[PDB]
RNA sequence: AGCGCCGUGGCGCAGUGGAAGCGCGCAGGGCUCAUAACCCUGAUGUCCUCGGAUCGAAACCGAGCGGCGCUACCA
RNA sequence: CUCUAACUAUAAAAAUCUCUCUUCUC
RNA sequence: GAAUCUGGUCAAACUUGGUCAUUUAGAGGAACUAAAAGUCGUAACAAGGUUUCCGUAGGUGAACCUGCGGAAGGAUCAUUA
RNA sequence: CGGUUUCAAGCCGAUGGAAGUUUGAGGCAAUAACAGGUCUGUGAUGCCCUUAGACGUUCUGGGCCGCACGCGCGCUACACUGACGGAGCCAGCGAGUACAACCUUGGCCGAGAGGUCUGGGUAAUCUUGUGAAACUCCGUCGUGCUGGGGAUAGAGCAUUGUAAUUAUUGCUCUUCAACGAGGAAUUCCUAGUAAGCGCAAGUCAUCAGCUUGCGUUGAUUACGUCCCUGCCCUUUGUACACACC
RNA sequence: ACCCACUCGGCACCUUACGAGAAAUCAAAGUCUUUGGGUUCUGGGGGGAGUAUGGUCGCAAGGCUGAAACUUAAAGGAAUUGACGGAAGGGCACCACCAGGAGUGGAGCCUGCGGCUUAAUUUGACCAACACGGGGAAACUCACCAGGUCCAGACACAAUAAGGAUUGACAGAUUGAGAGCUCUUUCUUGAUUUUGUGGGUGGUGGUGCAUGGCCGUUCUUAGUUGGUGGAGUGAUUUGUCUGC
RNA sequence: GGAUAGUGGCCUACCAUGGUUUCAACGGGUAACGGGGAAUAAGGGUUCGAUUCCGGAGAGGGAGCCUGAGAAACGGCUACCA
C-alpha cells in the first residue's frame, strides 16, 4: 500500500491506498476511489476528474453507485502517476506537504488548498481545468 | 471569389436594416435576405369548396381568403424546396418563375 | 483551425500570465 | 453475550409462495470491404446446511452455519 | 394591333481509417 | 639660486554608496517548432450531418458549444406569383 | 382501327393473325482502366535461382481425405397434398467399339448388384419410343419422433481396377440418431418463366450430391417506385485528384 | 395628381468589350510598359504571431503600438475536368425494394474454404474467393513428403585411354525389392564416352508488383470520340442539348 | 574684465531669459575614421571603402608637463590605474 506519494519514501506519513482498474467492454473501472477521497479529504468526483484532465478522453462518473469508469487502455502505472499529480498539485500542502488539505471558497471565489498542520491557505493553481470542476460542486454540499 | 454581385443581399447602399425572424427556423435575418412570399389562399381547401357552399346560410356567399406574409430564412427555405438551386447562368435571372399557373 | 477559438485562447493565456503576476507582484 | 440484515452465474439490484432472475460481464454468430455502435444466440450455478407446512419450497416457518449493522466490554 | 389570379404539408441515429504516387520522345 | 613650503590650479586616481548598459548563471515558471503507426474523440472541406466565419462574453476532457450582434467567403442574386 | 401527342417522335387499348414486351432467349459486344488473377497452359517468356546424393525425370509408399472450431456453395427429410405395396405408362437434349475393346438388345443362371451365350450399331437403322422420374389409380400405413426421416454403427455378397485399408462403387440384412419449418440476417425471382421432378453429357478405368444442357408437372404476386442498395445523365459546392477507404 | 420631353444630383440596375484584369468579373477593378491629374495609409513566402517585450490608454475585461530566435518549399488566388456530397433535379435494376413466391442460415450428410494438427494436410483466389483452377486426384496426375533411382549433363576445348576412356551383370549379402543401386568375387562391353572447364537443357522452381496471351470486373449500363468551326491565353469546352 | 599668438561664456563677475525641435532636436545604436574611390551596370541605380592619395586620430587607459618656431611629443618626460 503507497505512502500516499510516489517520489517519497518516508515510513511515517499519512497514508493512501492505490487505484487499480477492470475492464469493461472499453472502459476501466476504479475500484479504491471513495477510500483515497476519504484520505485526501477530497470528493471522488475530483479525483476521477482531474485524471481526466491530463488525460483527454469520454469518462463516466457515478457516486452514489460505485461505477467509476475512465476510458482507455492505461496500465497502473499511469493512473497512480496522474492521480499522483492530483496529490502534489491538490491534496499536500506548502510547507509540510500535509497530505490531508481541503478544498475551500472564501467569500471570493477563490478556490483554495487549505491545511490543519500549517493550515495555511495554499494559492491554490486555478490556471488548471479541476480548479473550474471543484467550483461548479461545492465540496460536501453540492455532490 | 464573388458568389453574386449583390451578394445576395440586395441592400447595396443601406448600411443596416433591421432584422426580421424566418416563420421555419426562426433565426434573426435581414430583412433583404429573407427570401419570403405572399401564401394567399381562400379560407378553405379547394377540395370542399362544393360542400361548405350549400352546407351555410346566406347563399350567394364570398368565401373570405386568409394571407400571411411568410418570412422564411435561407436554410428552412432551400431545405424544402420553395427555392431551387441553380447555375450561376441561371441564378441572375430575377424574374419571378412566370406565373405558376394559367 | 477556428481562428475564433485561437483568439480567445491567447486572450485567456494572457490573463493568466497577468494574474501570475498580480499574485505575485 | 443478544437483537436487526444477507446468503449469486465472474459483479449491482430483486421477486421470493409455479422452481434459476435482468443489466453488466463473457464464447459465438449476425451487419459493414473493415472496426466499433448495434443486432442477436448461447455457459458457468448445489438463494447458505437440515427439517416442518404445501401438489410442489431457492421461496411461508423452523433447529442451525458462515458473514455483517448496534448494545458495549457488560462481576 | 386588346388579359391582371390561385394556392399546402418530412427533417430519427451514421463514429473512423496507416499504405504506393511511378516515368514521354520524329 | 636648489630644498622645504602658503595658496590656489588642472585635475589623473582611490574609497564610498547611488544609478545605468551589456553579458551572465539561475530553483522554478510558461511556450513553439520539427519528429507522423502514440492516445481520445471527429472540429472542418458537401447542407461535414447543428451553414460557415467574425467581434464580443460564459462555460466546456479535447475539439468546440453556447447568448447577443453581425457578413456571404452560402446553399437564396429571383414573387408586379 | 379507336384513343393520346407542339400533332412529331412515339405511347395505350381494341380488331385481326402464329408471332403484337427489341416476337422469346441468347451469343457477338465500345474507350479507358485495375498494380485483379494466372509464369500451375503451353514448345509464351524476361530476369533470378538449382542443375547431379538436383527443385529435372522416373520407382515405391505415405500425403493432397486429419479435427477442441467457425463460415460459405448444396442434398434429403422434418410427414396425410404424405409415405408405402402394387398396377397404369407420357420426353426431349445427347452418346456409343480401330489398331480396339464402347452402346448394350434378346435369350439364359442369381434375390440383387451381377455373370454367361450370342445379336446388331462407327450410328434417324441398334441401344430407342432411352416404357425417366415426378404423376395417376387401387389397396396399406392412421397424426404416434410412428411404415416419415435413415444419417451413422455391424456382417456378408458382387463388380471395376497393378493396386479399394483411411469403409472405391453396387447389393442383402440389422442399427435406426439429429430432425417438430428453424435467431439475427440474407439469396434468387415476373411466363412455359419460379418451384418440384427427373433425363442425358463433361469429368470417367471405376465413382457423383458436381456441374453443362434437355425435357416432365407447371405457378402466387406485379406490370410499379426510388424507401434501402446501386447505376446513368444534368445542376451545384468542395480545403477531395493516392479521388469519403 | 398624373402622361409626355429634357436635365441636375443620389442609390442602383440591364447589355456590351471598346478596354483591363491571375481569372472570377469590372462602366470602373478603364483611360497602366504607349509605364507620370493631386493625393494620405498600408504589404513583401508561410508559420512562429498580432506572439514575446517595453510603452501607452483602461477600474477591468482589453484595445493602439509591436519583434526576433527558430522553422519550413510551399502556404495560397482564380480557374479545369473527374471523384465525392446523409445536395438538388430527370430516368433506371427483381445482381434494389415493393406484392408475394421459393428458399439459405435450424438438422444430418456431402463438398470448398479458413484455423488447429501433423512430414505434408502441395498451392493460387478472401460483389468480381469459397461443388473454383474440370481441384469428383486409391498409383500417377503431383506441384507435399520418408526414401530409391537414373541423366534424358547437347556442343566445343582441354582430359585421359585399345597392356581399356568405360558400361553392363547370375549369385550371396544389402536394399521393399526380382535395383549389379552397393559391395564380395569375377565375366561382359568396347572410344559412342569418362573428368574438368567454357558453355546447356529441364524446372505445376520464384517473381502476374517485370510481361504476352487469356479471360474477370469496372459496365448491359448508355456510354466513347476525333477533322475542320466557334467560345476561352490556356488547362479546356461546344458538337454530346431546352424540352418531350 | 581675466586668459589666450590672437575672437569668443574660452574662464570669471554682475545682470538679462533665453537657444534647439515633427523641415527629426536630444537620446540610443553603428562589427563607421570621413573622403578620393571599389565592386556592380541599358538608364535609374545597390553595396563596400581597416588598406598604397588626401586629410584627421592614437601610441596600454586618463590626465600634467619643460624644451623647442612648431609637442600636450611618447624610439621625450611627471604621476595614478592595468
Ligand atoms: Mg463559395
Ligand atoms: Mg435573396
Ligand atoms: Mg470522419
Ligand atoms: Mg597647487
Ligand atoms: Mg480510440
Ligand atoms: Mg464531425
Ligand atoms: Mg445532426
Ligand atoms: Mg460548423
Ligand atoms: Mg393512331
Ligand atoms: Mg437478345
Ligand atoms: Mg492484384
Ligand atoms: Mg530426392
Ligand atoms: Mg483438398
Ligand atoms: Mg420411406
Ligand atoms: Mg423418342
Ligand atoms: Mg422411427
Ligand atoms: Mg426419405
Ligand atoms: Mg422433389
Ligand atoms: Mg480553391
Ligand atoms: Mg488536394
Ligand atoms: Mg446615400
Ligand atoms: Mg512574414
Ligand atoms: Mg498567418
Ligand atoms: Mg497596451
Ligand atoms: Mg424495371
Ligand atoms: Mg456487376
Ligand atoms: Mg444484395
Ligand atoms: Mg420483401
Ligand atoms: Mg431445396
Ligand atoms: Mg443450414
Ligand atoms: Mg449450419
Ligand atoms: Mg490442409
Ligand atoms: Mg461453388
Ligand atoms: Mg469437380
Ligand atoms: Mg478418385
Ligand atoms: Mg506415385
Ligand atoms: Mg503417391
Ligand atoms: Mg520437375
Ligand atoms: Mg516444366
Ligand atoms: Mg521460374
Ligand atoms: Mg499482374
Ligand atoms: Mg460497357
Ligand atoms: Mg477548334
Ligand atoms: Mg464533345
Ligand atoms: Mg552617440
Ligand atoms: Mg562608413
Ligand atoms: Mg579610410
Ligand atoms: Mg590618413
Ligand atoms: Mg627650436
Ligand atoms: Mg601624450
Ligand atoms: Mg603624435
Ligand atoms: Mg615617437
Ligand atoms: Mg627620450
Ligand atoms: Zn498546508
Ligand atoms: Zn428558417
Amino acid at each position: 500500500i503507497n505512502i500516499c506519494r510516489d517520489n517519497h519514501d518516508p515510513f511515517y506519513r499519512y497514508k493512501m491506498p492505490p487505484i487499480q482498474a477492470k475492464v469493461e467492454g472499453i472502459k476501466t473501472a476504479v475500484l479504491n476511489v471513495a477510500d483515497i477521497s476519504h484520505a485526501l479529504n477530497r470528493p471522488a468526483p475530483y479525483i476521477v476528474k482531474y485524471f481526466g484532465f491530463e488525460l483527454g478522453a469520454q469518462t463516466s462518473i457515478s457516486v452514489d453507485k460505485d461505477r467509476y469508469l475512465v476510458n482507455g487502455v492505461h496500465e497502473p502505472a499511469k493512473l497512480q502517476d496522474v492521480l499522483d499529480g492530483f496529490i502534489n498539485k491538490f491534496v499536500l500542502c506548502g510547507s509540510c506537504k500535509n497530505p490531508e488539505t481541503e478544498i475551500i471558497i472564501t467569500k471570493d471565489n477563490d478556490l483554495v488548498r487549505d491545511c490543519k498542520a500549517c493550515g495555511k491557505r495554499t494559492p491554490m493553481d486555478l490556471r488548471h481545468k479541476l480548479s473550474s470542476f471543484i467550483l461548479k460542486n461545492p465540496p460536501d454540499s453540492v455532490s | 471569389p464573388k458568389k453574386r454581385a449583390s451578394n445576395g443581399r440586395n441592400k447595396k447602399g443601406r448600411g443596416h436594416v433591421k432584422p426580421v425572424r424566418c416563420v421555419n427556423c426562426s433565426r434573426s435575418v435581414p430583412k433583404d435576405k429573407a427570401i419570403k412570399r405572399m401564401a394567399i389562399r381562400n379560407i378553405v381547401e379547394a377540395a370542399a369548396i362544393r360542400d361548405l357552399s350549400e352546407a351555410s346560410v346566406y347563399a350567394e356567399y364570398a368565401l373570405p381568403k386568409t394571407y400571411n406574409k411568410l418570412h422564411y430564412c435561407i436554410s428552412c427555405a432551400i431545405h424544402a424546396r420553395i427555392v431551387r438551386v441553380r447555375s450561376r447562368t441561371d441564378r441572375r435571372i430575377r424574374a419571378p418563375p412566370q406565373r405558376p399557373r394559367f | 483551425m477556428r481562428a475564433k477559438w485561437r483568439k480567445k485562447r491567447t486572450r485567456r493565456l494572457k490573463r493568466k500570465r497577468r494574474k501570475v503576476r498580480a499574485r505575485s507582484k
